[PDB]
């Protein structure tokens, strides 16, 4: 081991590494997510492929159990470690008590791991921030986010990655309980939020959902094209 | 020790007025062969307490070593505080219990005699950790044989003199010489007072055999 | 070869009164067909309202007594107050199961006052279970003493015999009667009797002799 | 000043400055006074408070049936050495079945604090011990230091502005050996009322007194059995 | 030693004897065997006193930890699983423990049976102990699912009476516990002699 | 790196403990008051977004059936402390059939408040308010990162605690009642907070000897707020 | 003792990472490799570092490491630093086979190696593996594959990969001359010959400076063809006849 | 010790490892050597000038066998050299325990280079300033393997390490060729070593070991004075 | 002890355990289930020491799902069978061995259906029809005269009936109810509970 603390306090009471390593998450890929009344919707942006290469392995949205869904930001490797760890953890919860794993339990695990990983002797803390979406107790739709400190924090919608202030400021107008709460309009208006990215190529959009009883479904850019077309149609109808 | 190789035999101790007399013999029999007929089975600890043991002699040597080390250590503290005899009794009891708990018994039967601060002391320590105080102790076959003499005279008279006690020990050792197969006509008497600790020499007994001229 | 246990015997009595816990025990320590002493009181006065008795293998009794005294001092030096009786009982149960796979060969009876100020006798077993009873007879003389207490304390198998609460002095003469009657037929009993009384004012002790054989 | 960093570094003048810093940190605790008779060892401390409403931080704490210690400095290291102290008492209480003589216990304490002043990676203990006990040769008033150069005295006084208290101890160390408990205790607070600025007076709630005697178990008192001790005084000669 | 438990429409009935001998010698007639784990769980003492006592106390501690971490009551099957996992680690080392885990679940009625041999199983009726077979006989005579409250009380009480009448290792008072949906309640504690006078004619 | 983990001062105490006492200050404020009728306790959640669901933010957690808590500053270090304190109270019950009293709880916490060590890790960055009901009635306890644990009658922590302690010393006395102390506490709350006071800002936690369970008030808090 | 610590893992004064970027720049000054899109088959290209005339060349592999029976890998960077990884990698694949008796499906292999690398990225505070390295291979679940490990532990499945400053322009040629559908190994070899003809400064491309190995599926086998020199020679003559075909436009 | 366990060798902004480059420079500031692989055998030859006339040439031996058929020389510092020699000895004997067969030189170089690579990365220790020249006649074809402090290795037809090793190398490239015998290799090796050494060169200044297919051989100063008495 | 049969077809695997959970005298539970649905085409049956059965099922059933989540697809029956054999063979030479008797029923896309057969000493077997327990002394010869490799599933269910009818005629145990599964190109389909009125 290394008898050296990375996490010494500041002269004025801060941590030079935790709130500082959040900036790695700030310099990462953007990913949003909301919970509807029955269907949950999330997705990442900035595929940024070489337009000749593969992307079925660069998938940033994964699952731990059949009921929970993942996301992250920052750098991908720490996310890979946390994901495999959490898969092992939720399957070991299945080895214990025979319920499907609640979202709150697995987020407590993730945040606790990250915290005691920051507390230990000379270890670089995980520069990620996950989004943990699931609906388990009678299908009650939830989503929690993490923090590199390890403070799980339950939301109703979320914005991370590059320019999340602008995304939450689009959400500012997009906070309506109406929002007319179809599944298609919720998905397409989350797609409008992700199309409020700083480049908005339209084709770099990667979105996937869950109907709170089914499993993960990856979409196709022709229904996304229809959603972009009807968004532009509503933008014409407002004029 | 599972198998005691070289055994001693019974030890006798009894209090009196301001002193405790302990006396055992000087025999090192192995099996039935009296292979070591000149050994000392009594350690004279520093100024007050005094030890006598039975069973395997090697374990007695070991405990003799460890106690000598500890007593020397407290004497090198240079503070003026020593061990009471009952403290030695406590430490030896905890030692024997710790040995038997780990399935490594120290095959012994030990007697601690000390005189400190007006009060006499005569302690007993078993192999199994059974430990108590008593006005007269008898180990081995002595608890069958010489124990009734002690309990007769101590019931008929609660306190004693040094001379009465010494003579009575001589009689008991004569009797143990009569009917014990692991006995020997050579013993030493060791006596503590407030004037210090003293080990007398290898004394012997006066026997009688006038029953043999009968058929 | 080496057998790690030996049976010393002994007799411990307890009677849960209304506002008193009487624990008495003989002071004969024996082994097989010999007599080691005629003074070894099985009782021990822990607090002002708790008395424990320990019979069986004597070395384990001593070791257990010292460990209980040590943990008493630890609780006091940590928590600024004495234990209750039931807390001591639970702690002893934890200890006796903490040496489950190399057991103590020791019977145990904790008497004493509760926090209300009433009698409370907590029986035990070698393996570490306990319960709150009104009387137990521990050691070698258990079967010689339990039915007489069933007749006298429990008023059981009797007809039209109303229930008077057991007074102090009547319980005292009961203990003296049962120890004489048990010392007649048992071999592991006699030569003294150490009678411990827990009141709301302290611990009283009392020594009454027996037959010397 | 660059050699003035760690415990391991010697000075080019030989005075390892970490121990000096630990001494000065011990000086910024609460004041305390310990003094013995031929038959009674009394230690008297002073409490402070964080604010008006809060209770006072306690100093005189129990150890064993014949040992009570005062304290000055940090409280975490205090409770750590308190745990070790109680442990070392009850260990010999288990084995030898006797209470410990005080001097060998304080030797164990000095040997305990020797290691974190000697290697690299530990600090000395900010600690302010005043130990009162009973071996067979009577009361003893020992003190320690973070350098573990423990002393035996007849009356010490460590903490804030304790030097005038030491002058009081000088001018009455002849008187101390003879008297009984009452005027002994009021000599003790006749040191502590000079550990305070003169524009205020020692009240009840801030003061605490621990007595052990050759037949007396060590007992702590606060305001109720200290109201008898606080009467029997006059004002200061203003 | 004779315990039984069966669930039905109105919850769970748990009754037991109170006799715990020692070899051929009765120690006490009033050994309270049904160990009250929680205000929503009830455990038993089936074979060995100390083992059942200790491990059920440890399970209670564990469940209270669980509830304090999740702000939520544990299930019955979860407690059975935890007890089985804890007991399984001392297999062959000489633990005798055949207890029963009862309680109300999010699913509702729950009745599990955990051995020191680790035979963790659910079920509808169970009976443990030496005279358990007698309880099996008279209970599976009288058992249904659609029983009433007083009917179930009489079934369990009659069962323990017959068991203590035939087998020798059982006797003493007959306790009687009743798990409802919200909490458990002690029904009564009846002596054998009273039942003998009542039911012999 | 500027005289770090294990170094005293030329004049005074340690560096990093002083930095921890500085690091408390950025946290959200909280006020506990001991009344003989029962301990009341309050906190401010400091909620930023309408997405930020209020009832998921924990400040008052529940140690035992009769022991509350309150925290400051950092979060998950306090969560680890809460976890271990719960485990130790349950162990105390397991080996004693009773309740680990509030002072014994806080001693079991402060025994490793300062066990920070990277060799042979960092000190914890949270100040804690403890409230419980022992056999000596109610108790209110205040600890710190430095382990210097004391009994407080009515402690105020965290941000703006200077004026909080001052104006709290203005109204307090020994013979207060419950509801008076509750409204007097939330007055100080809405004087030290910056937002309007409504149903989602604060949360109350009251423990009584007769009301041992449910050390909380849920949406009767709205009725309590509107009475000012 | 604590004034001898390096940075070893810590984030910047500005938000970035130190050893990771320096590991990438350690990669950049190494040999050049690439792999091609072939539906049946897959290939590797490699450049000879140290082409001095007094070597032996009796190892038959300077960059390639036939790691399973159905997988090899090229490599770029510090050599024995990578040889440690080859040893551990073959070990991990072989203990997979010990556990299942079915060959390794190669992506969990790649994640295993990446986790080995990442475990020295965060804690462990040692010199990180400044080696990126390729992957060719075949399976039952996707067929022929291509992968790109990085010292970060991030791994990308490409269809035409990337090595550093010597090969950034190669990837530019790969995009400007992207192919799709033609699984023909020989057109891919002509393509790779063209790529290394531009990128390497070896004038007129003598075959001693290069190294090519392929992996084709033969009837139950997936043999790994570390091909000899004469076919490379006639491949170069083929490519320079294609250069003559290119200058038919003059 | 404490077990501080961090490595001193980390990456530059250029991406280099300056301690390893310094260790290579420290190797290059060492004693010259020459090793030539002929058609049937391999010749090793070092250059050993004592500091005074007081030293003895019967105690320290540069040229060293690892098995009965594997020679090994170096150019660097003997205190590190003896360590890794002993390590290679134990390693080769572990191989001969497992397989009951003489270990091949490639396998030696794999394992030794892995150990040396491990010392380059592990905590706090300096790398070893030794450049080996390992060789042996395993299965007919003989081999010649140079290693380095960086943990890497190679395979040369002929090479040199030490003072003016580039000058010796440039003489080797013109003089040496692919096919000769052991005697001609000894001849050109003594030529290229005597190109760079001091003027007084005797039977004790040099130390020559050859590698027959009959095994490793370490020649005596008797046959050296037979040969190096004005070999051309 | 108890019973379970393992008949393979051309494109289906017909397994059938019992529902008996007795303890040495009495039948404590007469609807017990010994079936652990590992994957969408892989079943597992267990027989032996009932403290070991649940534990080893808890190991395998919660490790294969981990493989499923990590790799994004499903094991072969072959690799799963070998993995179980590996874990038994590692667990055998320890202070804590397992005494279980498994048989694994799988279905590949490529290999199609597959049956394996374990033993308490961890032996692999690729059997056409396996059994376990005491029943296995009769019910294999009741079967080995009417087996055809190209047999249809209704013939197979009929042969189960024909075999259970000869089981419950000359056998000291009770065994009243047998549960029956089947595997196909779709997955695990449960057939009806096969019990018998005897007389």
């Amino acid at each position: 081991s290394y008898d050296r603390a990375i996490t010494v306090f500041s002269p004025d009471g801060h941590l030079f590494q935790v709130e500082y390593a959040q900036e790695a998450v700030k310099k990462g890929s953007t990913a949003v997510g909301v919970r509807g009344r029955d269907i949950v919707v999330l997705g990442v942006e900035k595929k940024s492929v070489a337009k000749l290469q593969d992307e079925r392995t660069v998938r940033k949205i994964c699952a731990l159990d059949d009921n929970v869904c993942m996301a992250f930001a920052g750098l991908t490797a720490d996310a890979r470690i946390v994901i495999n760890r959490a898969r092992v953890e939720c399957q070991s919860h299945r080895l214990t008590v025979e319920d499907p794993v609640t979202v709150e339990y697995i987020t407590r695990y993730i945040a606790s791991l990250k915290q005691r990983y920051t507390q230990s002797n000379g270890r670089r803390p995980f520069g990620i921030s996950a989004l943990i979406v699931g609906f388990d107790f009678d299908g009650t739709p939830r989503l929690y986010q993490t923090d590199p400190s390890g403070t799980y924090h339950a939301w109703k919608a979320n914005a991370i990655g590059r320019g999340a202030k602008s995304v939450r400021e689009f959400l500012e107008k997009n906070y309506t309980d109406e929002a007319i709460e179809t599944d298609d309009l919720t998905i397409k208006l989350v797609i409008k939020a992700l199309l409020e990215v700083v480049q908005s190529g339209g084709k770099n959009i990667e979105l996937a959902v869950m109907r709170r009883d089914q499993s993960l479904k990856i979409l196709n850019p022709e229904e996304i094209e229809k959603y972009v077309a009807e968004i532009e149609k509503e933008k014409e109808e407002n004029e | 020790t599972q198998n005691p190789m070289v055994t001693g035999t019974s030890v006798l101790g009894v209090k009196f007025e301001g002193g405790v007399v302990i006396a055992a013999d000087m025999l090192g029999s192995y099996g039935s062969l009296a292979r070591f007929r000149n050994i000392s089975r009594i350690m004279r600890v520093n100024n007050s307490t005094m030890l006598g043991a039975s069973g395997d002699y090697a374990d007695f040597q070991y405990l003799k070593q460890v106690l000598g080390q500890m007593v020397i250590d407290e004497e090198l503290l240079g503070d003026g505080h020593s061990y009471s005899p009952r403290a030695i009794h406590s430490w030896l009891t905890r030692a024997m219990y710790s040995r038997r708990s780990k399935m490594n018994p120290l095959w012994n039967t030990m007697v601690i005699g000390g005189y400190a601060d007006g009060e006499s002391f005569l302690g007993y320590v078993d192999m199994l950790g059974v430990a108590y105080e008593a006005p007269s102790l008898a180990t081995g076959y002595g608890a069958y044989l010489a124990q009734p003499l002690l309990r007769e005279v101590l019931e008929k008279q609660p306190v004693l003199s040094q001379t009465e006690a010494r003579d009575l020990v001589e009689r008991c050792m004569r009797v143990l010489y009569y009917r014990d197969a692991r006995s020997y006509n050579r013993f030493q008497i060791a006596t503590v007072t407030e004037k210090g600790v003293e080990i007398e020499g290898p004394l012997s007994t006066e026997t009688n055999w006038d029953i043999a001229h009968m058929i | 070869r080496f057998s790690p246990y030996v049976f010393n015997g002994g007799t411990i009595l307890a009677i849960a009164g209304e506002d008193f816990a009487i624990v008495a025990s003989d002071t004969r320590l024996s082994e097989g067909f010999s007599i080691h002493t005629r003074d070894s009181p099985k009782c021990y006065k822990l607090t002002d309202k708790t008395v424990i008795g320990c019979s069986g293998f004597h070395g384990d009794c001593l070791t257990l007594t010292k460990i209980i005294e040590a943990r008493l001092k630890m609780y006091k030096h940590s928590n600024n107050k004495a234990m209750t009786t039931g807390a001591i009982a639970a702690m002893l149960s934890t200890i006796l199961y903490s040496r489950r796979f190399f057991p103590y060969y020791v019977y145990n009876i904790i008497g004493g006052l509760d926090e209300e100020g009433k009698g409370a006798v907590y029986s035990f077993d070698p393996v570490g279970s306990y319960q709150r009873d009104s009387f137990k007879a521990g050691g070698s003389a258990s079967a010689m003493l339990q039915p007489l207490l069933d007749n006298q304390v429990g008023f059981k198998n009797m007809q039209n015999v109303e229930h008077v609460p057991l007074s102090l002095d009547r319980a005292m003469r009961l203990v003296k009667d049962v120890f004489i009657s048990a010392a007649e037929r048992d071999v592991y009993t006699g030569d003294a009797l150490r009678i411990c009384i827990v009141t709301k004012e302290g611990i009283r002790e009392e020594t009454v002799s027996l037959r010397k054989d | 000043n660059q050699y003035d960093n760690d415990v391991t570094v010697w000075s080019p003048q030989g005075r390892i400055h970490q121990i000096e810093y630990a001494m000065e940190a011990v000086k910024q605790g609460s004041a305390t006074v310990g003094l013995k008779s031929k038959t009674h060892a009394v230690l008297v401390a002073l409490k402070r408070a964080q604010s008006e409403l809060a209770a006072h931080q306690k100093k005189i704490l129990h150890v064993d049936n014949h040992i009570g210690i005062s304290i000055a400095g940090l409280t975490a290291d205090a409770r750590l050495l308190c745990n070790f102290m109680r442990q070392e008492c009850l260990d010999s209480r288990f084995v030898f079945d006797r209470p410990l003589p005080v001097s060998r216990l304080v030797s164990l304490i000095g040997s305990k604090t020797q290691i974190p002043t000697q290697r690299y990676g530990r600090r000395p203990y900010g600690v302010g011990l005043l130990i009162a006990g009973y071996d067979d040769m009577g009361p003893h008033i020992f003190q320690t230091c973070p350098s573990a150069n423990y002393f035996d005295c007849r009356a010490m006084s460590i903490g804030a502005r304790s030097q005038s208290a030491r002058t009081y101890l000088e001018r009455h160390m002849s008187e101390f050996m003879e008297c009984n408990l009452n005027e002994l205790v009021k000599h003790g607070l006749r040191a502590l009322r000079e550990t305070l600025p003169a524009e205020q007076d020692l009240t009840t709630k801030n003061v605490s007194i621990g007595i052990v005697g050759k037949d007396l178990e060590f007992t702590i008192y606060d305001d109720d059995d200290v109201s008898p001790f606080l009467e029997g005084l006059e004002e200061r000669p203003q | 030693t004779t315990t039984l438990a069966f669930k039905f429409r109105h919850g769970v009935i748990v009754a037991a004897d109170s006799r715990a001998t020692a070899g051929a010698y009765i120690a006490s007639q009033t050994v309270k065997k049904v160990i009250e784990i929680n205000p929503y769980l009830l455990g038993t003492m089936a074979g060995g006193a100390a083992d059942c006592s200790f491990w059920e106390r440890l399970l209670a501690r564990q469940c209270r930890i669980y509830e304090l971490r999740n702000k939520e009551r544990i299930s019955v099957a979860a407690a059975s699983k935890l007890l089985a996992n804890m007991v399984y680690q001392y297999k062959g080392m000489g633990l005798s423990m055949g207890t029963m885990i009862c309680g109300w679940d999010k699913r509702g009625p729950g009745l599990y049976y955990v051995d020191s041999e680790g035979n963790r199983i659910s079920g509808a009726t169970f009976s443990v102990g030496s005279g358990s077979v007698y309880a099996y006989g008279v209970m599976d005579r009288g058992y249904s699912y659609d029983l009433e409250v007083e009917q179930a009380y009489d079934l369990a009480r009659r069962a323990i009476y017959q068991a203590t009448y035939r087998d020798a290792y059982s006797g003493g008072a007959v306790n009687l516990y009743h798990v409802r949906e919200d909490g458990w309640i002690r029904v009564s504690s009846d002596n054998v002699a009273d039942l003998h006078e009542k039911y012999s004619g | 790196y500027d005289r770090g983990v294990n170094t005293f001062s030329p004049e005074g105490r340690l560096f990093q403990v002083e930095y921890a006492i500085e690091a408390i200050k950025l946290g959200s404020t909280a006020i506990g008051i001991q009344t003989s009728e029962g301990v009341c306790l309050a906190v401010e959640k400091r909620i930023t977004s309408p997405l930020m669901e209020p009832s998921s933010i924990e400040k008052i957690v529940e140690i035992d059936a009769h022991i509350g808590c309150a925290m400051s500053g950092l979060i998950a270090d306090a969560k680890t402390l809460i976890d271990k304190a719960r485990v130790e109270t349950q162990n105390h019950w397991f080996t004693y059939n009773e309740t680990m009293t509030v002072e014994s709880v806080t001693q079991a916490v402060s025994n490793l408040a300062l066990q920070f060590g990277e060799e042979d890790s960092r000190p914890f960055g949270v100040a804690l308010l403890f409230g419980g009901v022992d056999e000596k009635g109610p108790q209110l306890f205040h600890m710190d990162p430095s382990g210097t644990f004391v009994q407080c009658d009515a402690r105020a922590i965290g941000s703006a605690s200077e004026g909080a302690q001052s104006s709290l010393q203005e109204v307090y006395h020994k013979s207060m009642t419950l509801k008076e102390a509750i409204k007097s506490s939330l007055i100080i709350l809405k004087q030290v907070m910056e937002e309007k006071l409504n149903a989602t800002n604060i949360e109350l936690a009251t423990v009584q000897p007769g009301q041992n369970f449910h050390m909380f008030t849920k949406e009767e808090l709205e009725e309590v707020i509107k009475d000012i | 003792s604590r004034r001898y610590d390096s940075r070893t893992t810590i984030f910047s004064p500005e938000g970035r990472l130190y050893q990771v970027e320096y590991a990438m720049e350690a990669i950049g000054h190494a040999g050049t490799c690439l792999g091609i899109l072939a539906n049946d088959g897959v290939l590797l290209a490699a450049e000879r570092r140290n082409i001095h005339k007094l070597l032996d060349e009796v190892f038959f592999s300077e960059k390639i490491y036939k790691l399973n029976e159905d997988m090899a890998c090229s490599v770029a960077g510090i050599t024995s630093d990578a040889n440690v990884l080859t040893n551990e990698l073959r070990l991990i694949a072989q203990r997979y086979l010990l556990q299942y008796q079915e060959p390794i499906p190669c992506e969990q292999l790649v994640t295993a190696l990446c986790d080995i690398k990442q475990a020295y990225t965060q804690f462990g505070g040692k010199r990180p593996f400044g080696v990126s390295l390729l992957y060719i291979g075949w399976d039952k679940h996707y067929g022929f594959q291509l992968y790109q490990s990085d010292p970060s532990g991030n791994y990308g499945g490409w269809k035409a990969t990337c090595i550093g400053n010597n090969s950034a322009a190669a990837v530019s040629m790969l995009k400007q001359d992207y192919k799709e559908g033609e699984m023909t190994l020989k057109s891919a070899l002509a393509l790779a010959i063209k790529v290394l003809n531009k990128t390497m400064d070896v004038s007129k491309l003598s075959a001693e400076k290069v190294e090519i190995a392929t992996l084709t599926r033969e009837n139950g086998k997936t043999v790994i063809r570390v091909l000899k020199q004469k076919e490379v020679e006639q491949l170069i003559k083929k490519h320079e006849e294609e250069e003559a075909k290119a200058e038919r436009e003059k | 010790e404490r077990g501080y366990s961090f490595s001193l060798t980390t990456f530059s902004p250029s991406g280099k490892l300056v301690q390893i480059e310094y260790a290579l420079a420290a190797v290059a500031g060492g004693a010259p050597s020459v090793g030539i692989k002929a058609a049937n055998g391999v010749v090793l030859a070092t250059e050993k000038k004592q500091k005074s006339i007081l030293y003895d040439e019967r105690s320290v031996h540069k040229v060293e066998p690892i098995t009965k058929h594997i020679g090994l020389v170096y150019s660097g510092m003997g205190p590190d050299y003896r360590v890794l020699v002993h390590r290679a000895r134990k390693l080769a004997q572990q191989y001969y325990l497992v397989y009951q067969e003489p270990i091949p030189t490639a396998q030696l170089v794999q394992r030794v280079a892995s150990v040396m690579q491990e010392y380059t990365q592990s905590g706090g220790v300096r790398p070893f300033g030794v450049s080996l020249l390992i060789c042996g006649w395993n299965e007919g074809r003989p081999y010649l393997f140079q290693s380095d402090p960086s943990g890497a290795y190679f395979a040369w037809k002929a090479t040199a390490m030490g003072k003016n090793y580039v000058n010796g190398k440039t003489f080797l490239e013109k003089r040496y060729n692919e096919d000769l015998e052991l005697e001609d290799a000894i001849h050109t090796a003594i030529l290229t070593l005597k190109e760079s050494f001091e003027g007084q060169m005797t039977e004790d200044n040099i130390e020559v070991g050859i590698c027959n297919e009959a095994g490793f051989r370490r020649l005596t100063p008797t046959e050296v004075k037979d040969y190096l008495a004005a070999i051309a | 002890m108890e019973y379970l049969i393992g008949i393979q077809g051309p494109d289906y695997v017909l397994v059938a355990s019992d529902r008996v959970a007795a303890s040495n005298i009495v039948q404590m539970k007469d609807d017990h289930d010994k079936m652990f649905k590992m994957s969408e085409k892989i079943l597992l049956l267990c027989v032996g020491e009932a403290g070991d059965t649940v534990q080893f099922a808890e190991y395998i059933q919660k490790n294969v799902q981990l493989y499923k989540m990590r790799n994004g697809y499903e094991l072969s029956p072959t690799a799963a069978a070998n993995f179980t054999r590996r874990n038994l063979a590692d667990c055998l030479r320890s202070r804590t061995p397992y005494h279980v008797n498994l048989l694994l029923a799988g279905y590949d896309e490529h290999e199609g259906p597959a049956l394996y057969y374990m033993d308490y000493l961890a032996a692999l077997a690729k059997a056409p029809f396996a059994a376990h327990g005491y029943g296995a002394f009769l019910t294999l010869s009741i079967l080995d005269r009417y087996y055809t490799p190209t047999i249809s599933r209704e013939r197979a269910v009929e042969l189960l009936r024909k075999c259970l009818e000869e089981l419950q005629k000359r056998f000291i145990l009770n065994l009243p109810t047998f549960s029956v599964r089947i595997i196909d190109k779709n997955g695990i389909h449960d057939l009806d509970n096969i019990s018998f009125p005897k007389q």
